[PDB]
RNA sequence: AAAAAAA
RNA sequence: GGCGACUCUCUGGUCUGUAACUGACGCUGAGGAGCGAAAGCGCGCCGUAAACGAUGAGUGCUAAGUGUUAGGGGGUUUCCGCCCCUUAGUGCUGCAGCUAACGCAUUAAGCACUCCGCCUGGGGAGU
């Protein structure tokens, strides 16, 4: 039972991943495009990115997230639809940060 | 995983089934396991596979068989190609081919069988049907052969000349303007033919350019001669009978505040402050209803017309000049009748208490925008020594729209406060300037009168239980809104909520944050064009940009057709006290249809009025040809980019014209992008202009860089 | 177009001053341009070392 | 010797018992090394931009002063060491 | 291109 | 050569203005000394560098137009702002002149004087 958490979105051209931990970055849940069976040019997709964020948050929802921090990394073109998809799974973004290496 | 697919088929073959998102289909199927959902997706796919299923650019699933199809309206574009824009609105845009419109012509209804493949980004089709014809009549310019005539389209999406036969020629000369009604349509090879219906006059005559404009939108003429009998026969003085059962406010100070040049004074104002703090204002409106009695012969015109239209060199008015200047006309120390809406409002700007109630009133003063921005702002003291019993009611005034405003935008209302020009002609209709149009405080200090008045009303109203009209703003495009909500996160403006449930407010906020910012027109305008228009309606369904949940158009009757409307209402319900089941029934039947065409006269309205001012700005920069002006970068496209000037004029930048560089567009953060160099042009940009082309006819404008 | 230091006089830029250096950073957070402010040089060097100290000191950050 | 500002931030989770021996102690370090505290903000527990030290409020004291190198820097040397003084920063009063 | 509102 | 997080510590120079003081105390400068990439490599020697804006230093003189950096003065202007003049630097454009032409053109490659470096066909051979 944690309520606050940061949802890490590693989106690459290949792929996005969606991590999402507590504060101290214990992992609650991840999805990735290619864990929901997406492959070759439709993990790199954004409604791929969209679904992937989605299942990650789902996940969250049943440990019992509200708000959410977001982490991004990666060039990739899934960050904005993921994002959207993390606002509209119900969890409030409180601030988005591109934390690129 | 058949039986699923089976079990969603069937469900899409419903006959009440309408073209649903993944999302949506969740919703309605109740899938609320992970597992059930990956299913679904799996399912989607393997159906789309197999052609069963069609998947929308819009991400909308319907089942293609039932139609194989799309129904919709064609959108044509003047290269010959289209695009159905499909009844369901939440469908994307189906891309039409120039070989496959099969005689379609722009607005026609058709129905258009879908490829199984695309070339493209969007998704293609073929008119199958063309259910509706939208295009009889065509203007455009007249051209003489040897044994026929030929009228050139001034609607340049349609693509092909109209042929005029020798004996429907009618009159009409070489470079004469023309009405033209189809007689044939095109087929196969053959150009649609016609008979000239009307000539304008010569193409070079001065305002048959607006004129010509007029007749494309179909604008209304002259008065009918019964109404112009109607009109004439209206008294110019109040008769005292009508004194009768209307409040005598004749020895109050009330004020009209307008344009200088407003003839049609449709409303004029009253503040008091009261001893406990609190405002009284009153709001007394031109009783049109009065003269203008239901199925007169100026009601059933101003039905038709729906709405004055406001062109650059003319008023084309929704009544007879004689009563819209004349006796309905706030006119200056002259008794007038009003239906007025007097209102408390405490320092919270909370309407505590108000009255609906016929009067009569006799103006103390009209008053223009600048006399009063003059005593507010600029401190003048000639003006306030000239009008110094006012000049406490003024100010008084100033503070009370404050507090409403404050109210209004703590409410959450969208203040999308842009540029707007005003094109200044000469007598003859050439044009001599194009300025900015600037709300002063004048005019904001009305506004705020007008609205709080407008949202009394149709609270009373909505109360009252009584059929009614109002004025509605529809919550906006959710797909529309989620792009511009991609959008203003390039330029790091990050939004509170999700594209479905919106709040005004947070919109609010990011108008607030881009203010005095080189981003703010286009983030400005990218917003705009997420919001629906706003319509009226018999149902009170809120107005989104006012943050309201009752609204309606009280305070216009003179120019507005659904406000003279309201006043009929007003005077049935509350004055006459007829709120008999019959009373109801009759108007229940009828607003629909109302509300419904008079939404449709705006709309032409403003889109006439926008496309005489585009005419008469070409026509402003044809003697700037080769002159540099700065300007700002206001939308980008694959082919170019528009740069608006600080005179609200756009033009185009075709990136032929970009030479340095082959600039390749990118979609996602709105900017053309320099391969070699990497010179990035972005929407809001600031760059420095030349004027290279300029087509009046075509109302073109074309500019080359000269610099960043 | 017009500097605020040199519109409103004012000489010394602090760091401290956290609210007049937030005009001056992206909401994200990073430092303005001269050509987007309208600044002056002189001025936009000044700032940008405040805010420096500023981001320094957690009054304002690096990345929001 | 010349003015010199400092600020820095103390650990948003003592109290006011605590708190004030904190100020007072590098209130002692300063003028015990021959500074002279002209002025003393305090700016009370703010909510710090970013994390620091897994906080995420503190304590914010303004020391203004005048001094040698010597004070100032013997106040950063303890400044650096002591848990109860999180961030500091001197600067010097530019002229 | 494309919003209110005003006119 | 080069030098871009922040603060403190020590320290070099430059520009503006005043003109109070000194009174030609200046300039150039072989050799010499010091600084000074890759490398070479053994951090130290090395030290050679399109270390070539392809353009020694100093001083004076010789049309204009326009931008920026840091100053000075006056004009209005409360000041902000504008306007003008001046100083130093950095830019573009362009007379006179110069140039084989290209170009340069008060940031000269113009007109001069001082002093220093350097060249006198290519190759052989930087052997």
């Amino acid at each position: 039972n944690i309520e606050s958490g940061i949802a890490h979105i590693r989106s690459t051209f290949n792929n996005t991943i969606v991590t999402i931990t507590d504060t101290h970055g214990n992992a609650i849940s991840w999805s990735s495009a290619g864990a929901l069976g997406f492959r070759g040019s439709r993990k790199s997709t954004p409604f791929a990115a969209q679904m992937a964020a989605e299942t990650a948050a789902k996940g969250s929802i049943e440990h019992g997230l509200k708000t959410l921090e977001v982490t991004v990394k990666g060039p990739g073109s899934g960050r904005e639809a993921a994002i959207r998809a993390l606002q509209a799974a119900g969890l409030e973004v409180t601030a988005i940060r591109d934390v690129t290496p | 995983k058949e039986a699923f697919m089976e079990k969603l088929l069937s469900f899409m073959k419903e006959e009440a089934y309408k073209p649903l998102t993944v999302q949506e289909l969740e919703e309605m199927l109740n899938i609320t396991e992970a597992e059930e959902f990956k299913e679904l997706v799996k399912a989607l796919v393997a159906l789309e596979e197999k052609g069963l299923i069609v998947r929308t650019r819009s991400d909308r699933y319907g089942i293609p068989e039932k139609m194989n199809l799309i129904k919709g309206k064609i959108s044509a574009h003047a290269k010959g190609f289209a695009f159905l824009l499909p009844e369901d609105t939440s469908l994307s845009d189906v891309f039409i081919p120039p070989n496959e419109l099969n005689t379609a012509m722009n607005g026609d209804i058709v129905m258009v069988r879908l490829n199984s493949q695309s070339s493209g980004s969007r998704q293609e089709g073929t008119v199958i049907r063309i259910l509706e014809r939208a295009i009889q009549r065509v203007v455009g310019t007249y051209t003489e052969t040897r044994n026929f005539g030929f009228v050139i389209p001034d609607d340049k999406k349609i693509t092909s000349d109209i042929f005029i036969p020798k004996n429907g020629k009618n009159g009409a000369a070489e470079g004469h303007k023309v009405v033209v009604k189809l007689t044939s349509y095109p087929e196969g090879r053959m150009n649609a033919e016609g008979e000239v219906e009307t000539i304008l006059g010569h193409k070079n005559d001065p305002g048959i350019d607006i004129l010509s404009v007029i007749h494309k939108h179909g604008l209304p003429g002259e008065f009918p001669a019964d109404a112009m009998e109607q009109a004439s026969s209206t008294p110019d003085t109040i008769d005292e009978k009508d004194l009768k059962d209307r409040r005598d406010l004749r020895d109050q100070v009330i004020v009209t505040i307008d344009g200088a040049d407003a003839k049609d004074l449709d409303d004029a104002v009253t503040v008091t402050k009261l001893d406990d703090g609190s405002y009284k204002l009153g709001v007394h409106i031109a009783d049109v209803s009065h003269y203008v009695t239901e199925n007169s012969p100026i009601d059933k015109e101003a039905l038709e017309r729906g709405t004055s239209v406001y062109l650059v060199d003319r008023v084309i008015p929704m009544i007879p000049h004689r009563l819209s200047n004349g006796i309905c006309s706030l006119n200056p120390k002259v008794d007038r009748l009003t239906l007025s809406c007097e209102m408390t409002i405490n320092s919270q700007g909370q309407v505590t208490e108000h009255e609906i109630f016929q009067s009569v009133i006799k103006t103390t003063e009209r008053m223009t925008y600048s006399d009063v921005n003059k005593i507010l702002v600029d401190d003048d003291e000639e003006l306030k020594q000239k009008y110094e019993p006012l000049v406490p009611m003024f100010k008084d005034m100033e503070r009370l729209a404050q507090i409403l405003r404050d109210k209004r935008m703590d409410r959450g209302a969208v203040d999308f406060d842009f540029k707007e020009a005003k094109v200044l002609v000469d007598d003859e209709g050439a044009v001599k300037d194009v300025v900015i149009r600037e709300r002063s405080v004048a005019e904001k200090l009305i506004e705020e009168f007008m609205l709080v008045a407008n949202e009394t009303v149709a609270e009373h109203f909505h109360w009252m239980n009584v059929p009614f009209i109002y004025r509605i703003h529809e919550e906006p495009n959710a797909e529309k809104l989620q792009k511009f909500l991609e959008f203003v996160t390039t330029f790091g403006y990050v939004v509170k909520g999700t594209a479905g449930n919106i709040h005004p407010r947070a919109l609010q906020s990011i108008l607030d944050a881009v203010r005095d910012r080189p981003e703010e027109t286009v983030i400005s305008t990218v917003m705009l064009r997420s919001m629906k228009q706003a319509k009226y309606d018999p149902q009170s369904l809120g107005h989104f940009g006012l943050s309201t949940e009752f609204y309606t158009h009280f305070t216009s009757p003179i120019r507005r057709y659904p406000d003279l409307i309201v006043h009929r209402l007003i005077r049935t319900y509350l004055i006459n006290g007829k709120v008999d089941e019959a009373t109801q029934e009759k108007w229940a039947e009828r607003l629909p249809d109302i509300a419904e065409h008079t939404s449709s006269m705006e709309r032409r309205a403003v889109d006439a009025e926008r496309e005489t001012d585009d005419l008469k700005k070409a026509e402003y920069m044809l003697d700037k040809i080769g002159e540099e002006f700065d300007g700002m970068i206001s939308s980008v496209t694959n082919f170019g980019m528009f740069v608006e000037l600080p005179n609200t004029i756009e033009g185009l930048v075709h990136v032929s014209f970009m030479t340095d560089d082959y600039y390749r567009f990118d979609e996602q953060h709105f900017a053309m992008i320099g391969e070699r160099t990497g010179n990035v042009f972005r929407i809001g940009d600031e760059i420095t202009v030349k004027v290279v082309d300029v087509n009046k006819d075509e109302r073109n404008i074309d500019f080359e860089i000269v610099g960043m | 177009k017009v500097c605020y230091f040199t519109s409103n006089g004012i000489t010394h830029i602090d760091y401290k001053d956290v609210d007049l250096l937030k005009k001056f950073v992206s909401e994200r957070g990073k430092i303005l341009p001269r050509r987007v402010t309208g600044t002056n040089a002189k001025y936009q060097r000044k700032l940008t070392a405040a805010i420096k100290r500023a981001r320094q000191m957690a009054l304002l950050p690096y990345v929001s | 010797m010349r003015k010199y500002e400092v600020m820095y931030i103390i650990r948003p989770n003592i109290d006011e018992e605590s708190k004030k021996a904190v100020i007072e102690r590098f209130n002692n370090v300063l003028t015990s090394n021959g500074a002279e505290i002209t002025g003393t903000k305090d700016w009370g527990k703010r909510r710090l931009a970013y994390e620091i030290n897994d906080f995420r409020d503190g304590f914010y004291q303004i020391v203004n002063v005048q001094s040698d190198a010597a004070a100032v820097q013997e106040f950063d040397r303890l400044a650096k060491i002591s848990d109860d003084i999180i961030r500091h920063i001197v600067v010097k009063e530019e002229e």
